[PDB]
């Protein structure tokens, strides 16, 4: 009763892509299937539905001519095909195991992330957060790691490699026409720094750049 | 007041366990000789044993009410609830099923539509598939009034519900042996077909079903004890017997010759004598004729090979 | 082609209370469904045929309504009932989902802890003014932060990034920065990021002039 | 030696013109009063007017031989050559069709498979579609033994051939009126249902077909004159009539009350008398009862 | 009962193309359809077949994974889809209106010409055929027009624009890894040349180069 | 996976004669079909189920055979029976067409009319030796043409292009040329293209030494 996807990545406007939603743990040659998408932010959206025999296939009225749904009972998989993809059609794509009498899309997969792009991936230009504090009364210190100028999502940032949860904050990314940015925050008492220093772990999977920031309080 | 048979050629009659007319007529010692059939049974007295219905169209067709649920299976198996074809509800009793219910294991393939009441209604049809043989984990139980029918990998997304009607259309892995009527417990059934005298091999009217298999069809032979016109005749006349037998003569129609002498017993079958090794068929244009009563053991005029 | 409307878009409450959520209709329908998507997770079936409970839901929830207006109500809220709820109709046409509403915890307010980080040597040799301004653990969402550029409002190069309500403390956070080169970093030596919130008319400030 | 009727609730009987059980029972002073049906007809003597078969299964089913050709022209069609369903060949006679042939104007949707002969054979099925109404686009003429059934937007490239057996499954644009039995000529038919005294309404046993339309369904009601049990009972007993009529009484069996007084005429129908306007039904748990012969002109008892 | 095609042209190895066979004059939503191909030279070859419901679709065992057949009853057309096209798969493509009982592909379309290519189209470098005759006894003269170095097929060569058939020969093209060549021949009596000169009409549709050669007997 | 073989590959005859064409089988089959493709035209159904005639064929043709060997025969040939004939089997498997055979007119032989065209001013300034050699109206197909390069055989840069049997005169043609630069065009001043055919042991020549 477990699904999966593949094919998520990068495409250019006008391109084409083949998402492959695989299934396991049930009679995949007996149930209808469907696809629905969620743009980052806005609510859900229906794509269509395909029966087992491929006999009838229902698409939403708009954007029919850009999507081709099909399946394969032998290899036990499902294929979605995008043609002449535009820029507005980036989102998450889910494949649901629709049900017979009460329609009731019940079991959903994991998620296929599809994003149109022009520039190729670049590694982040990581920087530390130099604590510019002064004659103040902040006993503790809440500081971290700035990770700016990378592409594309996602990143894994942590400290001491997933072994510290003493008030860590990771702020989701955001783009302005160029690349991605994200910050990092963590609370630490004055007794634990700069006595036992802390490490900013940054992980870029696609470019496979796997670097660290071992920060020190600046003297200016 | 004297008993009588219809003057109708057996090739012009309905059948008892599958709605399709009779084609052959043959005796057989090889096949199992102790069938415990239910459909198509009648006392020449006039009662109705087993689950034998009255009409012809009431053979292996159950009404029900539909309702679903999504917990296990999975299938998306439905869940019916048996009621009698007329419309009146059904409470358990002596008979092991509602009127007109299949009595042969295997894997049916029903066709279900919405019960009609008045013009201008709206209808929906589908094609389920159930199991009747000794199969577990989907415990089948008509006696209580509860069946479990799967759904086929086909047209869908607007199933049926409400008041339905289930005519059969096919078969798979046929196996002539009574299904599991209750979940394994006992039910008040009809007795075996017997008893028999050295030199006795029941007479079997035979029709042909359609047996689905791996991407091909194949006819299949199924029997009964009497065509359906006999049932509709007896059950409506209610004669009165004398002892146990009633000797007949299967008379041809053009010449006037003879083809055998058959002891139509009182408990509803047509025995015969034949001491061969293989099967044996008979022409199917003759006519039956009442001749006399007799006792049980009236020696036979063996018509062999 | 039916379009639905969910109201209100965002609303909160505190445990033990009863809340209601309405998903209206632009035309006559006959059924609705409800889904629950906690952040970073595929949605899940919650309530089908407007009145029944899915596989593995606590019996607090309640679905009702008929005609052209349906609504979902809890008896008593909880800390595990914070996620976006979507209404779908399987009536007649190309199916449609609602706009979706949110439902989160209500906690007594708090005050930010403003931080500052002027450009570091890495950021200095980078070639631009990479200044930031943190906050932390306050309530509620409604809040503004203004970089008081020697007492002026610079509404250019403002990149903000909120967070979501935590589960350990159920209060928000924030962050921001400024995309800018040294063209003004040389002009002056003082900046600010004025945090203004409902907490009071007094904005909490951390002004650096290093 | 005196006539008798089957003690069977009319709700437990097959039908005559379409193989499905009986549901309703009603008189009607509005509908065409003079039907000319050709199925489910029988003299209480015991002969079979029209094309009435003997079984129930033999209704609206024809056997034939299947052979194709590609000149038309109207689509991939087929040509059947009728033969009697038992197996014996068909030679034209007085009845206007083989035994058991549909007699209602419309457009059927038959299901056709291979005539079985013995165990272990191979079978094939299709789903044709045949017009019967007064539409002389193709030369529809069963009298000679020739019908033109089309092929639906089916599957199964491998069609069927040889000796087949057709059984109806649907209807479309139903219209209760005899088809074109010959291509426009005349044929020896059963006479109409007449005559009737002033204030006369037949008795009609009503069933429910399934009338296909554009991507939906709907039931439509077709009548007859007698259920099939009467046919297969009379045609076997062969009593001897006395005069012209035979008075009956619709008699409930739960209590023993009375519901009307209907005259079983001699040419195979059950007249009544009813002076209303709309259609009025009855219950379907009664049991008929023979009472006594009478004359034809016997005055009636106005029901309401 | 008339068909047509579109989509024939040029593609590069690994590319993809969508042939559109349209139909007219009959119930296109009732008959099966099929596609067959003819490489230049060798005999016919079956591709597959598709029923109306799209229920079942039969492909040849090989080269299944490169072809996607489908149709549309509404717009009343048929689509063939080639993916990851190789170099060996250039041919003519026909769409037949297969028949029900006796299979009997009966009505064929016109022809879709599909050719893989690398270089882009170039105009021919047309030349005249200078008659290098001498002290000989040839009363008549059989001469013409050489059209070499063009791409791709076809060309229309004629004389006086389709108004002269006095023994004209047009020899089909042939390539050797670069481009196309073709010759021209025509018979003319000595009384009709160089008295009433003749014109070599050359017509390149794709490049739309529509030129003439008005030849004269050389003096060397 | 059945493969078929057509025999013979190419064969001709003269009107009034009877010809036969066999399409054998590698395995048991049950039916064959026949198609007729005149050059520059989509094929056409001719004979289906091994024995029947299509829509619009003259009744000359004849289909027969059974088992694993079928054949097509005409009674009397004609001038409208010249085209490639294909056999297809709709038996059991992915369908297959035969290799296909040809059938054309037989005419009493003739002799070529050799021509020559040395490079023209256009072809001279082109930069290579664009020499050609025509023929015309001879019979039958079997013929060779050799450029006698001062009495030698140059089998390099030979580009040939036959034609098909005409309908007005039912005799063939030919053509060729030579892809070559001036590297040898300057070496000598004489060339040849020796036409050798069945007509006689004497090859007809047109040798230019301009």
């Amino acid at each position: 009763v477990k699904l999966l996807e593949s094919g998520g990545g990068l495409v250019q406007p006008g391109g084409s892509l083949k998402l492959s939603c695989a299934a396991s743990g049930f009679d995949f040659s007996r149930y209808w299937m469907s696809w629905v998408r969620q743009a980052p932010g806005k609510g859900l959206e229906w794509i269509g539905q395909i029966n087992p025999h491929s006999s009838t296939i229902n698409y939403t009225p708009s954007l029919r001519d850009k999507f081709i749904i099909s399946r394969d009972n032998a290899k036990n998989t499902l294929y979605l095909q995008m043609t002449k993809v535009r820029s507005e059609d980036t989102a998450l794509y889910y494949c649901a195991r629709l049900l017979r009498y009460f329609y009731a899309l019940d079991y959903w997969g994991q998620g296929a992330s599809v994003t149109v792009s022009s520039a190729k991936t670049t590694p982040p230009s990581v920087y530390p957060l130099a604590p510019g504090r002064a004659a103040a009364a902040a006993s503790m210190v809440t500081l971290g790691c700035l990770v700016k100028g990378y592409f594309p999502e996602p990143v894994t940032v942590t400290w001491n490699s997933g072994s510290l949860a003493a008030g860590v904050h990771t702020f989701p990314a955001v783009l302005q026409a160029a690349l991605y940015t994200l910050s990092s925050s963590v609370t630490v008492p004055s007794s634990s720094w700069p006595s036992e220093t802390v490490t900013c772990n940054v992980a870029h999977p696609a470019s496979s750049t796997k670097v660290d920031k071992k920060i020190v309080p600046r003297a200016a | 007041r004297m008993v009588d048979l219809p003057v109708i050629q057996p090739r012009l009659c309905t059948h008892a366990r599958w709605p399709a007319p009779v084609y052959g007529l043959l005796v057989d010692p090889s096949l199992p000789s102790n069938p415990q059939w239910q459909n198509g049974r009648v006392h020449v007295d006039g009662t109705l044993l087993g689950t034998t219905p009255i009409s012809g169209s009431w053979v292996s067709c159950f009404a029900a009410e539909a309702a679903y649920e999504f917990q296990s299976g999975t299938g998306e198996v439905a869940t019916f609830t048996l009621i009698e074809q007329d419309g009146s509800a059904y409470v358990p009793g002596d008979r092991a099923a509602p009127l007109g219910y299949p009595d042969f294991s295997g894997q049916l393939e029903i066709e279900v539509q919405t019960e009609t009441t008045k013009t201008g209604d709206k209808l929906k049809v589908t094609t389920f598939e159930m199991i009747l043989g000794p199969t577990t984990n989907a415990d089948q139980a008509p006696y209580q009034g509860r069946v479990f029918a799967s759904v086929t990998a086909a047209a869908s997304l607007d199933l049926v519900d409400g008041r339905v009607r289930a005519v059969p259309r096919s078969i798979y892995g046929f196996q002539d042996t009574i299904p599991e009527y209750n979940d394994g417990l006992l039910v008040p059934l009809a007795p075996p077909i017997g008893p028999f005298l050295p030199g006795e091999v029941l007479l079997r009217f035979r029709t042909y079903m359609r047996q689905i298999d791996t991407a091909d069809a194949a006819a299949e032979a199924i029997d009964c004890a009497l065509p359906q016109e006999f049932v509709s005749w007896f059950a409506s006349n209610a004669f009165t017997v004398q002892s146990e037998a009633l000797l007949l003569r299967y008379r041809n129609t053009l010449t006037g010759q003879l083809l055998f002498e058959c002891k139509l017993y009182n408990e509803g079958y047509i025995a015969l004598s034949y001491s061969g090794s293989g099967p044996l068929t008979f022409p199917t244009d003759g006519i039956f004729e009442v001749v006399s009563w007799v006792p049980r053991l009236y020696q036979l005029a063996s018509v062999g090979s | 082609q039916i379009v639905l409307t969910q109201s209100p878009a965002i609303m909160s409450a505190s445990p033990g209370e009863k809340v209601t959520i309405t998903c209206s209709a632009s035309s006559s329908v006959s059924y609705m469904h409800w889904f629950q998507q906690k952040p970073g997770t595929s949605p899940k079936l919650w309530i089908y045929s407007t009145s029944n409970l899915a596989s593995g839901v606590p019996a607090r929830f309640s679905g009702s309504g008929s005609g052209t207006s349906y609504s979902l109500t809890i008896s008593r809220m909880e800390a595990e009932d914070a996620a976006t709820y979507y209404c779908q109709q399987r009536s007649s046409y190309p199916f449609t989902f609602g706009g979706g509403t949110k439902l989160e915890i209500k906690r007594a307010d708090a005050a930010p802890t403003v931080s500052i980080f002027p450009p570091s040597s890495e950021q200095l040799t980078s070639g631009g003014a990479s200044v930031v301004c943190f906050l932390n653990n306050f309530y509620p969402k409604d809040i503004n932060v203004k970089w008081k550029i020697d007492g002026s409002e610079r509404q250019n190069g403002v990149l903000n990034s909120w967070t979501d309500q935590d589960s350990k403390d159920s209060t928000y956070s924030m962050s921001s920065t400024l995309t800018l080169t040294k063209d003004e970093y040389e002009r002056h030596n003082s900046y600010t990021c004025e945090a203004t919130h409902k907490t009071s008319t007094s904005p909490i400030v951390k002004s650096f002039n290093r």
